[PDB]
């Protein structure tokens, strides 16, 4: 049952100034077969897994570039930096005496 | 964005733990001047 | 347009203005389910009597039945395109114009046409500002109640050992009650206390001591005028920049009034989108209930039209306009497409802008300023927030009153 | 440098605070059993004054314990005295009054500058709508505008640095423009702000035509998408706002 | 001498000279320029430390969305490298134009 | 007078004048004091800017 | 702030056989750790405060 939901956010946005400037129209479809991406068993599943089996042209979304993925679909210019970072909650303040 | 100075600061003891060092070494030193003037006066 | 009650005889009561004038009254008919005859002045009203004179045509005014301001709201329970308020009783016939703070939008301007703004104003956000509020105890805050324990526990440990190492030190010395006069009077800064500790001991004591009270005089008074007025940093908002307002947070309630201009500014804008779900919760029915609903900390701010918000500054005081303005559209007079009027309405209002009609109209009515205006002036200290310390003088005369008979008897005693 | 505190909170520090503790200090001294010149309540006064402005001044301080009890109180209250005072000492001793030399356009130095002081000199770019609401509002006032006619706002603008010119009346709009954009920050409008004969720009179309309902629709538009915001922003911003 | 010492032992807070005023007029004029000596004191002292260091705020620009940016001026010089990235960053920018 | 004395009346005029500290005689010393009070005045108003 | 987040690539012509093998090799080096060794030693210093 495909129910139509309403999609938004920064990569949406993306996705429409890109569209009227190459002149372009889309059908965008959330994944339902994991998400992201995952070489199980030799196979792509997730948002690329739906472009590794022809069922999409490219897949708008918190992708990351890295050498496993792009060896199996071509990546666009990144568009926004990230990576991996580490977070955690502060740590109690010491006042240095001789202050 | 750019933190707010936090005011209202109710200055506990680590805030200022430093300066009773400075009253402790005192204390400490003084009493050494005690026992060192003691030593001064009997010899 | 004020609306207040008619006398018993049915007519508007006499009033006069600060000049002398008397204030020009319209009867209205407008409801309380009920429709009485109400009095009606103010800045509208005294601008309708000129545009009636000088374009020879009578009035009836009758206030809104359905008390909104006028939205769009085709409702799809009906599947039928209707106008809620004054903007739907314009185009039902039931009025031929709208002499109210009718703000000049788009959406109202396709089926209705407006004229000349009579008043150029925008949108600003009304706050109940910070009243700052004083304690007894505000003197005692700027320490923690440990320390000011440490503060005068180390007082006697250093009195205690400053005796103890000019009694037994080998070498006019420094008693019990002359070396607590000297670790007290070194901590007040008071003149008591005029034997400076014998001994090269007592002494390296006696100075590190007076540099400690210093440090801790010091840091004590640095901020003390902080603690005895006390205030929220800066202002609630700033205008539609700051996160704070951007998104919802459950602890700040910003809204508007209900079926208004304002509803459709933020519902149209594609930024401000939850902006206007949290305004859909808390959005009141009347601009007059949001304006007392602020005074009463329970709405902490009202995104409103300028011309009526910093009136309310004028008058009560403890509401404060924040914000710059936005959305600057005028208020004009509605009237239907037809509108045989439209074109000497406009005329007569962009005659008595010149004239300085409508410049006498702002003084009468806008122009009141009944409190104190803002400035960059720091605060005094006034007699709430010194109230801590005069309790503290007050309560060192009733503990000598129990004091002196205490040193009294102790004499006796020995 | 009496503003950090309120009249009031003035007057009992130092008229019934004062006293009372005076009275205080020379009560207990009097009946303490150990209590050079015997203690007055001249000396009281004169010793609770000196502990006020910090202990500079010489005091003769009483004997007795209970006495010097009360005494050391007044001290801890002339420490939180100094404190609360000098806090803002400084910031309330550079606050400027600037006053205007004008009100607006209904002043009498406008309306009738002949009787008054060396004339006010004041003038308009002719030829527009200022000179006209003014030709018609006030007769007197605009015939004194013709000897100080101006040729452009640029030209009146530096007028009014050199003093030449002593007030330019013109549009709100470009005079805010030239407010905000200015060097030094120092020409300002009279009134904060305050605009006299308010009107509003507008584009003239032509009389009976059917494309006045779809731009003054446009216009609008611009209103509530907020575009009209960020041109505000871009074009009538300067470093004095 | 006793006089002397008394106005410049209140103005500088120094233990140098201990002859208060005798007379009540002398008591009065003596006590009201220890108020003078303080507030003299007070507001010299009110921002000393800040005249020491002598530091000129509102020097660090704010980023490119800094007003003195926005416009041209003698005073504030900005520049970058020729035929490099940043200068077609802003040749290609609309409403950096000047 | 000594100088023990003259030390720990220039240290108690930097920590404001709070210890009874014993003062010279003689315009010349008293002068010099006054001079050293004058910097404990500064000392002060620096230290305690940003304490 | 920073403005025009545009990092820095090799340039190449079109053709450019190695097109491929030059980006495979910069992604594999930021994963490998590489590239935050190479900002170590040659753009992380921090002389002074
Ligand atoms: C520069 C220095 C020069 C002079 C130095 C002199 C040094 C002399 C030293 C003296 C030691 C004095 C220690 C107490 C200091 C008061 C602060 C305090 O406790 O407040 C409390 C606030 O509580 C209140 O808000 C209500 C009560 C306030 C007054 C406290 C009574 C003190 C009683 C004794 C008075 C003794 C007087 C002497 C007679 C024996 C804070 O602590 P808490 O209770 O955990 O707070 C609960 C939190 N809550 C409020 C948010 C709920
Ligand atoms: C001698 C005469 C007094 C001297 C005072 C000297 C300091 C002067 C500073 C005063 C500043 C105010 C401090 C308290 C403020 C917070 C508390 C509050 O609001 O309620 C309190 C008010 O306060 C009092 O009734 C007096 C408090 C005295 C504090 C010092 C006592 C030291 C005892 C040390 C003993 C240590 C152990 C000794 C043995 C080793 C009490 O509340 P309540 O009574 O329920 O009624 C509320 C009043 N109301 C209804 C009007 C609102
Ligand atoms: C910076 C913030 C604050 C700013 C404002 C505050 C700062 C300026 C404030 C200055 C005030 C200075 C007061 C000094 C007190 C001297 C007392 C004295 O000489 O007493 C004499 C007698 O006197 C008495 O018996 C009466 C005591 C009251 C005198 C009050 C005078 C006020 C004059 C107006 C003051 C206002 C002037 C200021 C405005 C123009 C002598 O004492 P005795 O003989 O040892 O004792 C008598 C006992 N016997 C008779 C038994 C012998
Ligand atoms: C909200 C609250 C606000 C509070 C604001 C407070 C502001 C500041 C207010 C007041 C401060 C000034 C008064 C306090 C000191 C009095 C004693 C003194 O100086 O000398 C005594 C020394 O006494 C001794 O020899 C015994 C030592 C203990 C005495 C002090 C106990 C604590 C007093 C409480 C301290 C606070 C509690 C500390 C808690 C850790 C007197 O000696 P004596 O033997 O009686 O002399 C007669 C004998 N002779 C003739 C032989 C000489
Ligand atoms: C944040 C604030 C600033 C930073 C903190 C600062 C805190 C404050 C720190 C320190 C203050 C210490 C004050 C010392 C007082 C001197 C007077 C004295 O001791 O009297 C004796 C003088 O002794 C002598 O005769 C020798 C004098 C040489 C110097 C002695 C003191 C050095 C101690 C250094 C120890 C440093 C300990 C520091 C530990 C931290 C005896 O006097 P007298 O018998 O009349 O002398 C006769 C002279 N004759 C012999 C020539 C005849
Ligand atoms: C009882 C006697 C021994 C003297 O203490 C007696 C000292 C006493 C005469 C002084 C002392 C302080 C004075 C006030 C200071 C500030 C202001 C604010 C200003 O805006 C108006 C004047 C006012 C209120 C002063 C009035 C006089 C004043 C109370
Ligand atoms: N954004 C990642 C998933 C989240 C993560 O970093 O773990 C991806 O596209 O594979």
């Amino acid at each position: 049952g495909y129910i139509k939901k309403c999609c938004k956010g920064f990569c949406i946005d993306i996705l429409k100034k890109i569209s009227k400037s190459v002149k372009f129209t889309y059908d965008l479809y959330l994944v339902t077969n994991g998400k992201h991406g995952k070489k199980i068993n030799g196979t792509w599943n997730g948002m690329i897994g739906e472009v590794v089996m022809k069922r999409a042209y490219m897949a708008v979304g918190s992708l990351t570039i890295n050498e496993e993925r792009s060896e199996v679909v071509d990546f666009s210019v990144p568009f926004i930096e990230t990576g991996i970072s580490v977070m955690v909650s502060r740590s109690n303040g010491t006042v240095s005496p001789s202050a | 964005n750019e933190k707010n100075e936090v005011m209202s600061s109710q200055l506990d003891i680590d805030n200022m733990a430093g300066v009773f060092y400075m009253l402790g070494a005192a204390m400490a030193l003084s009493l050494i001047t005690f026992i060192s003037e003691h030593l001064f006066y009997w010899q | 347009v004020y609306v207040k009650p008619t006398l018993s005889d049915g007519t508007c009561k006499e009033e006069f203005t600060v000049n002398g004038d008397p204030v020009k009254k319209v009867i209205c008919t407008g409801p309380n389910r009920h429709t009485v005859p109400q009095c009606c002045y103010g800045f509208c009203i005294d601008l309708l009597i000129k545009l009636a004179r000088t374009m020879n045509f009578t009035y009836e005014v009758h206030l809104v039945a359905d008390g909104k301001f006028g939205t769009q709201e085709r409702v799809n329970n009906s599947n039928k395109k209707e106008w809620n308020g004054m903007m739907g009783e314009l185009l039902s016939g039931q009025a031929d114009m709208i002499v109210a703070p009718l703000t000049i939008n788009n959406e109202r301007a396709q089926y209705i046409e407006f004229s000349k703004p009579f008043k150029y104003q925008g949108l600003t956000i009304l706050v109940k500002k910070e009243i700052p509020r004083s304690t007894l105890d505000s003197f005692m805050q700027p320490f923690q109640s440990t320390l000011w324990l440490l503060v005068g526990l180390s007082v006697h440990v250093v009195a205690v050992m400053l005796y103890l190492l000019d009694r037994f030190s080998p070498f006019d010395a420094l008693t019990l009650s002359s070396a607590m006069w000297f670790s007290w009077g070194v901590l007040l800064n008071s003149g008591i206390g005029e034997g400076a500790p014998r001994s090269f001991s007592a002494r390296i004591l006696g100075m590190v001591w007076a540099g400690f009270a210093m440090i801790i005089v010091a840091s004590y008074t640095a901020n003390l005028a902080a603690f005895l007025v006390l205030d929220r940093p800066e202002e609630r908002i700033t205008g539609i920049n700051d996160p704070r307002l951007r998104n919802p947070s459950d602890k700040f309630i910003y809204a508007t009034v209900k079926q208004s201009s304002v509803d459709i500014y933020f519902r149209r804008q594609v930024e401000l989108s939850t902006m206007y779900r949290h305004m859909e919760k808390h959005n009141y029915e009347s601009a007059a209930e949001a304006i007392q609903a602020v005074r009463d900390n329970k709405l902490h701010a009202f995104i409103w039209d300028s011309a009526v918000l910093e009136f309310e500054a004028s008058q009560k005081c403890d509401l404060v306009t924040t914000g710059e303005l936005f959305f600057r559209s005028g208020f004009g007079i509605g009237m239907r497409k037809d509108s045989p009027w439209k074109q000497n309405v406009s005329l007569s209002i962009l005659k008595s802008h010149e004239n300085g009609f409508m410049e006498d109209l702002d003084k009468t009515w806008v122009r009141y300023q009944e409190c104190d205006s803002r400035s960059n002036a720091p605060a005094t200290l006034t007699f709430e927030n010194m109230a801590g310390v005069f309790m503290l003088v007050a309560g060192g005369i009733v503990a000598g009153i129990f004091l002196i008979f205490i040193e009294i008897a102790y004499k006796r005693h020995k | 440098f009496l503003e950090p505190f309120s009249a009031d909170v003035w007057v009992m520090m130092f008229v019934m605070l004062l006293i009372v503790s005076a009275v205080a200090v020379f009560v207990f001294e009097y009946f303490s059993p150990v209590g050079g010149p015997s203690f007055t309540i001249g000396k009281a006064i004169w010793l609770l004054w000196g502990l006020v402005f910090n202990n500079s001044v010489p005091v003769q301080n009483p004997k007795g314990t209970t006495s010097k009890i009360m005494v050391s109180v007044w001290a801890f209250f002339a420490v939180i005295f100094l404190a609360s005072y000098t806090a803002n000492l400084a910031a309330f001793m550079i606050q400027e009054e600037y006053v205007d030399q004008v009100s607006g356009l209904s002043d009498k130095k406008f309306q009738r500058p002949n009787d008054f002081s060396p004339p006010f000199r004041f003038g308009t770019v002719p030829n527009g709508s200022t000179e006209r609401n003014i030709r018609n509002n006030y007769a007197e006032m605009h015939a004194y505008m013709g000897k100080f006619n101006q040729r452009g706002v640029d030209d009146a603008l530096l007028s009014l640095k050199t003093g030449k010119l002593d007030a330019f009346i013109y549009d709100a709009a470009v005079l805010n423009y030239m407010a905000g954009r200015d060097e030094g920050c120092k020409l300002v409008t009279i009134g904060s702000g305050k605009v006299f004969a308010s009107t509003g720009y507008g584009i003239a179309i032509q009389k009976d035509s059917g494309w006045k309902r779809q731009v003054d629709l446009a216009i609008l538009q611009l209103f509530g998408d907020g575009e009209m915001e960020e041109l505000e922003a871009l074009w009538l911003t300067g470093i004095c706002h």
